[PDB]
């Protein structure tokens, strides 16, 4: 288990192994045992990640030889293990640079996430509670527009690759099948099944109306099943809060399943059956490809390096905040200067600028009013 | 010198379809110096359950007697909301409360599918169209959460703090992390919160610090106030639950009865600044709210922000 940047540099004992991949991402609360690492150690049946052991977004991997499957864990600012490093560092070393900081990280994961959709078969996001964050309806809707822009660039970086034909046309192994994991959080504690089947009814309707789960399983960046689980809910457990476990034992000394939920999907990729998720008034054919370790890194490595990605990145929710902030400030510049010893009078108009409008960049736009007044007289 | 009236259950100030209800002046008086308390939060955090325990209920009471109706297992098992708009209530001490419609609620959006850019953008407007109201007609605002650090919420408040109509009135704010666990009470983690909340709201302009210090309320007995660089207004609320053998377990945190009794005090003992520039009574406040509401729907900043999406 090492970073991906340190893995792509080279394999001989397992170069030829029909495998799968799993992308993990999402939000996580502030705790020692993250909901992502414990997800791996629970599936692999071992203690992979030992307990108690400029950029803030990274990704690491792990290869399970006993199951022929690889994992990828996106760790961006959304989590708290990395968000703390930012706030802490930002505490030692304004209203403008900050907007560029938080916005840069908001972009750094967006593209990092894209790289996960183009090289994964399956991928499951997490959320510490039920009631999935509706904000994803925009993230996935905006990210799609970004893929279509860089798609002609990524295929070139994998042109001279042994992946295949379908791969080179769409840059993905197959349209992934997204999943969902939700911690219970002390709620209800069958009841769960009634909840799982409800969220599915929601997510489908929420996304379907957004036109992100179209009929064609090729245009959509992530599919959803029709006759399967598609979601899981982690119930409470004494494993978390380890110190509280001993105290529960000390008092005694003195006096479906997760794997089965993820294996039913992996059994279809390893068996080469593929994901046939297209039931929108007429079925369609979805490509597929089961690569090998040495054959997968060939593309991911060339795809992990990719200025070109910045062309469509800077162009394609911090951006919307700068727009209303620039317009609200610009609109107030004319009503302020046009309505206007001089230090007392010029400062008087400045008092109206505060009540007129402001924004994340209003402190900079005010210079146009001050300079425009200082030049007058 | 008889009394005015007595309220036993909440009423509705705003219809479920954004419409003002004038069925509340029959419970207000003409006196001044009133307190108002608003609430913001996600779907099932426990905001309707908190305003009740602070207004007139107690923990010993049953969930069926809360002035603000809470969630029932009939909906938790299928996903859903229970507030549906904005409520209203007054206590013996003449304190106003205002529960609210969830923020970024899928159940609301799910209901809209079965009934003007997109329903997603419309819902994104309602919240700001609500949050902007509370930030204009309230003294305190209780931001409830089920877990910790949901950036999608901190990056939402500023959007609301730059959408209201109109030195300027910036109300107070409170961060209440409901459903807290033992780990959330260790001081090594307590300081991490205050550090994160301050850096994420350093330029929020809201009053989120210098008040409601849970550190001096006897929660953490041996901690000196110099342990935190900036003690923001944050609070915690937990999850409700011969002699040696009968000892309880190490919960590791104060009882839900204690903490609630402390918040009921600190919130009731908050400041009561002047919203408008006229010493207004309890009745003129109502008329003022109607004036803001009519100025929030048919506004400019909201519509402009709507088109950007
Ligand atoms: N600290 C806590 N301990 C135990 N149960 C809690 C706690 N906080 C909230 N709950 C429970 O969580 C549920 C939340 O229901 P509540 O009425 O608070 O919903 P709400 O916040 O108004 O949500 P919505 O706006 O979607 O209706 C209730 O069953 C309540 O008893
Ligand atoms: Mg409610």
């Amino acid at each position: 288990p090492v970073s991906l940047r340190d893995l792509l540099m080279g394999e001989p004992p397992w170069r030829e192994d029909e495998i799968c991949v799993v992308g993990i991402f999402g939000k996580t609360a502030l705790r020692l045992n993250s909901e992502k690492f414990s997800l791996v150690n629970t599936v692999c049946d071992r203690q992979v990640f030992p307990l108690f052991r400029q950029d803030y977004s990274l990704l690491q991997a792990y290869y399970s030889q006993e199951s022929k499957v690889l994992y990828l864990l996106l760790t961006s600012i959304c989590d708290n293990s990395q968000l703390l490093r930012a706030c802490r560092a930002l505490q030692s070393g304004p209203h403008a640079e900050a907007h560029e900081f938080w916005k840069h990280q908001e972009k750094l994961q967006c593209l990092s996430l894209l790289y996960l959709f183009s090289v994964c078969h399956i991928l499951l996001l997490v959320h510490p509670t039920c009631s999935f964050d509706i904000t994803y309806d925009r993230v996935f809707r905006a990210l799609d527009g970004l893929r279509q822009k860089v798609l002609p660039l990524l295929k070139t970086a994998i042109k001279d690759c042994p992946v295949g034909k379908d791969w080179k046309l769409n840059c993905r192994p197959c349209p992934p099948r997204l999943l969902f994991l939700f911690q219970l959080n002390g709620a209800l504690k069958s009841p769960k099944r009634r909840l799982q089947h409800a969220l599915e009814d929601q997510i489908y309707r929420i996304f379907r109306k957004s036109r992100v789960l179209t009929n064609q399983s090729i245009n959509c960046l992530f599919t959803v099943p029709a006759n399967q689980a598609f979601v899981y809910i982690v119930p409470g457990s004494q494993e978390e809060d380890p110190v509280g476990m001993l105290l529960d034992q000390l008092r005694s000394h003195c006096t479906f399943t997760l794997r089965e939920f993820l294996w039913q999907h992996v059994e279809l990729v390893l068996s080469k059956k593929g994901f046939d998720d297209s039931v929108g008034r007429n079925p369609q054919p979805s490509h597929f490809e089961l690569p090998t370790y040495q054959k997968w890194i060939s593309a991911a490595s060339k795809l992990y390096e990719v200025s070109k990605i910045l062309s469509s990145i800077k162009v394609l929710f911090l951006d919307i905040d700068t727009k209303f902030s620039e317009n609200r400030c610009q609109k107030a510049l004319p009503m302020a200067h046009s309505a206007y010893v001089h230090k007392n009078q010029l400062a008087q108009a400045l008092r109206v600028y505060s009540q007129h409008a402001r924004g994340p960049a209003f402190h900079k736009y005010a210079m146009q009013l001050h300079e425009d007044c200082y030049k007058f007289w | 010198l008889l009394p005015p009236e007595r309220m036993k259950h909440s009423i509705k100030l705003v219809d479920d379809q954004m419409n003002w209800c004038d069925s509340a002046i029959e419970y207000l008086l003409d006196q001044t110096d009133v307190l108002v308390v608003g609430v913001l939060g996600l779907q099932g955090t426990g905001k309707s359950m908190v305003m009740s325990l602070l207004s007139a209920n107690t923990p010993e009471e049953d969930q069926r007697t809360y002035v603000f109706r809470a969630q029932s297992a009939e909906m938790k098992e299928r996903g859903g909301n229970q507030t549906s708009g904005i409520d209203f209530f007054i206590t013996q001490e003449r304190i106003v409360f205002l529960d609210t419609q969830p923020i970024l609620s899928p159940s609301i959006l799910d209901h809209l599918i079965n009934n003007y850019n997109l329903p997603h953008t419309y819902v994104e407007m309602q919240s700001l169209q609500i949050a902007a109201f509370l930030f204009t007609v309230c003294h305190v605002v209780i931001v409830v959460q089920d877990w910790f650090t949901d950036l999608s919420l901190y990056r939402f408040l500023q959007t609301a703090e730059m959408v209201k109509p109109s030195t300027e009135y910036y109300p107070h704010l409170v961060f209440l992390q409901n459903k807290a666990r033992r780990e959330d009470f260790c001081p090594r983690k307590l300081r991490q919160m205050h550090l994160m909340i301050d850096q994420l709201m350093a330029h929020s302009h809201l009053r989120y610090k210098g008040t409601l210090s849970m550190l001096q309320c006897n929660v953490f007995p041996g901690l000196p106030p110099d342990f935190l660089d900036s003690e923001v207004n944050l609070f915690l609320v937990p999850f409700m639950d011969p002699l040696f053998s009968l000892l309880p377990g190490y919960r590791g945190h104060p009882s839900f009865q204690s903490l609630v009794s402390k918040l009921r005090s600190q919130v009731m003992s908050m400041a009561r600044p002047q919203l408008s520039h006229t010493i207004l009574t309890e009745k003129n406040w109502f008329h003022y709210a109607a004036r803001i509401w009519d100025g929030v729907r048919k506004s400019s900043a909201l519509a402009e922000y709507s088109r950007l999406l």
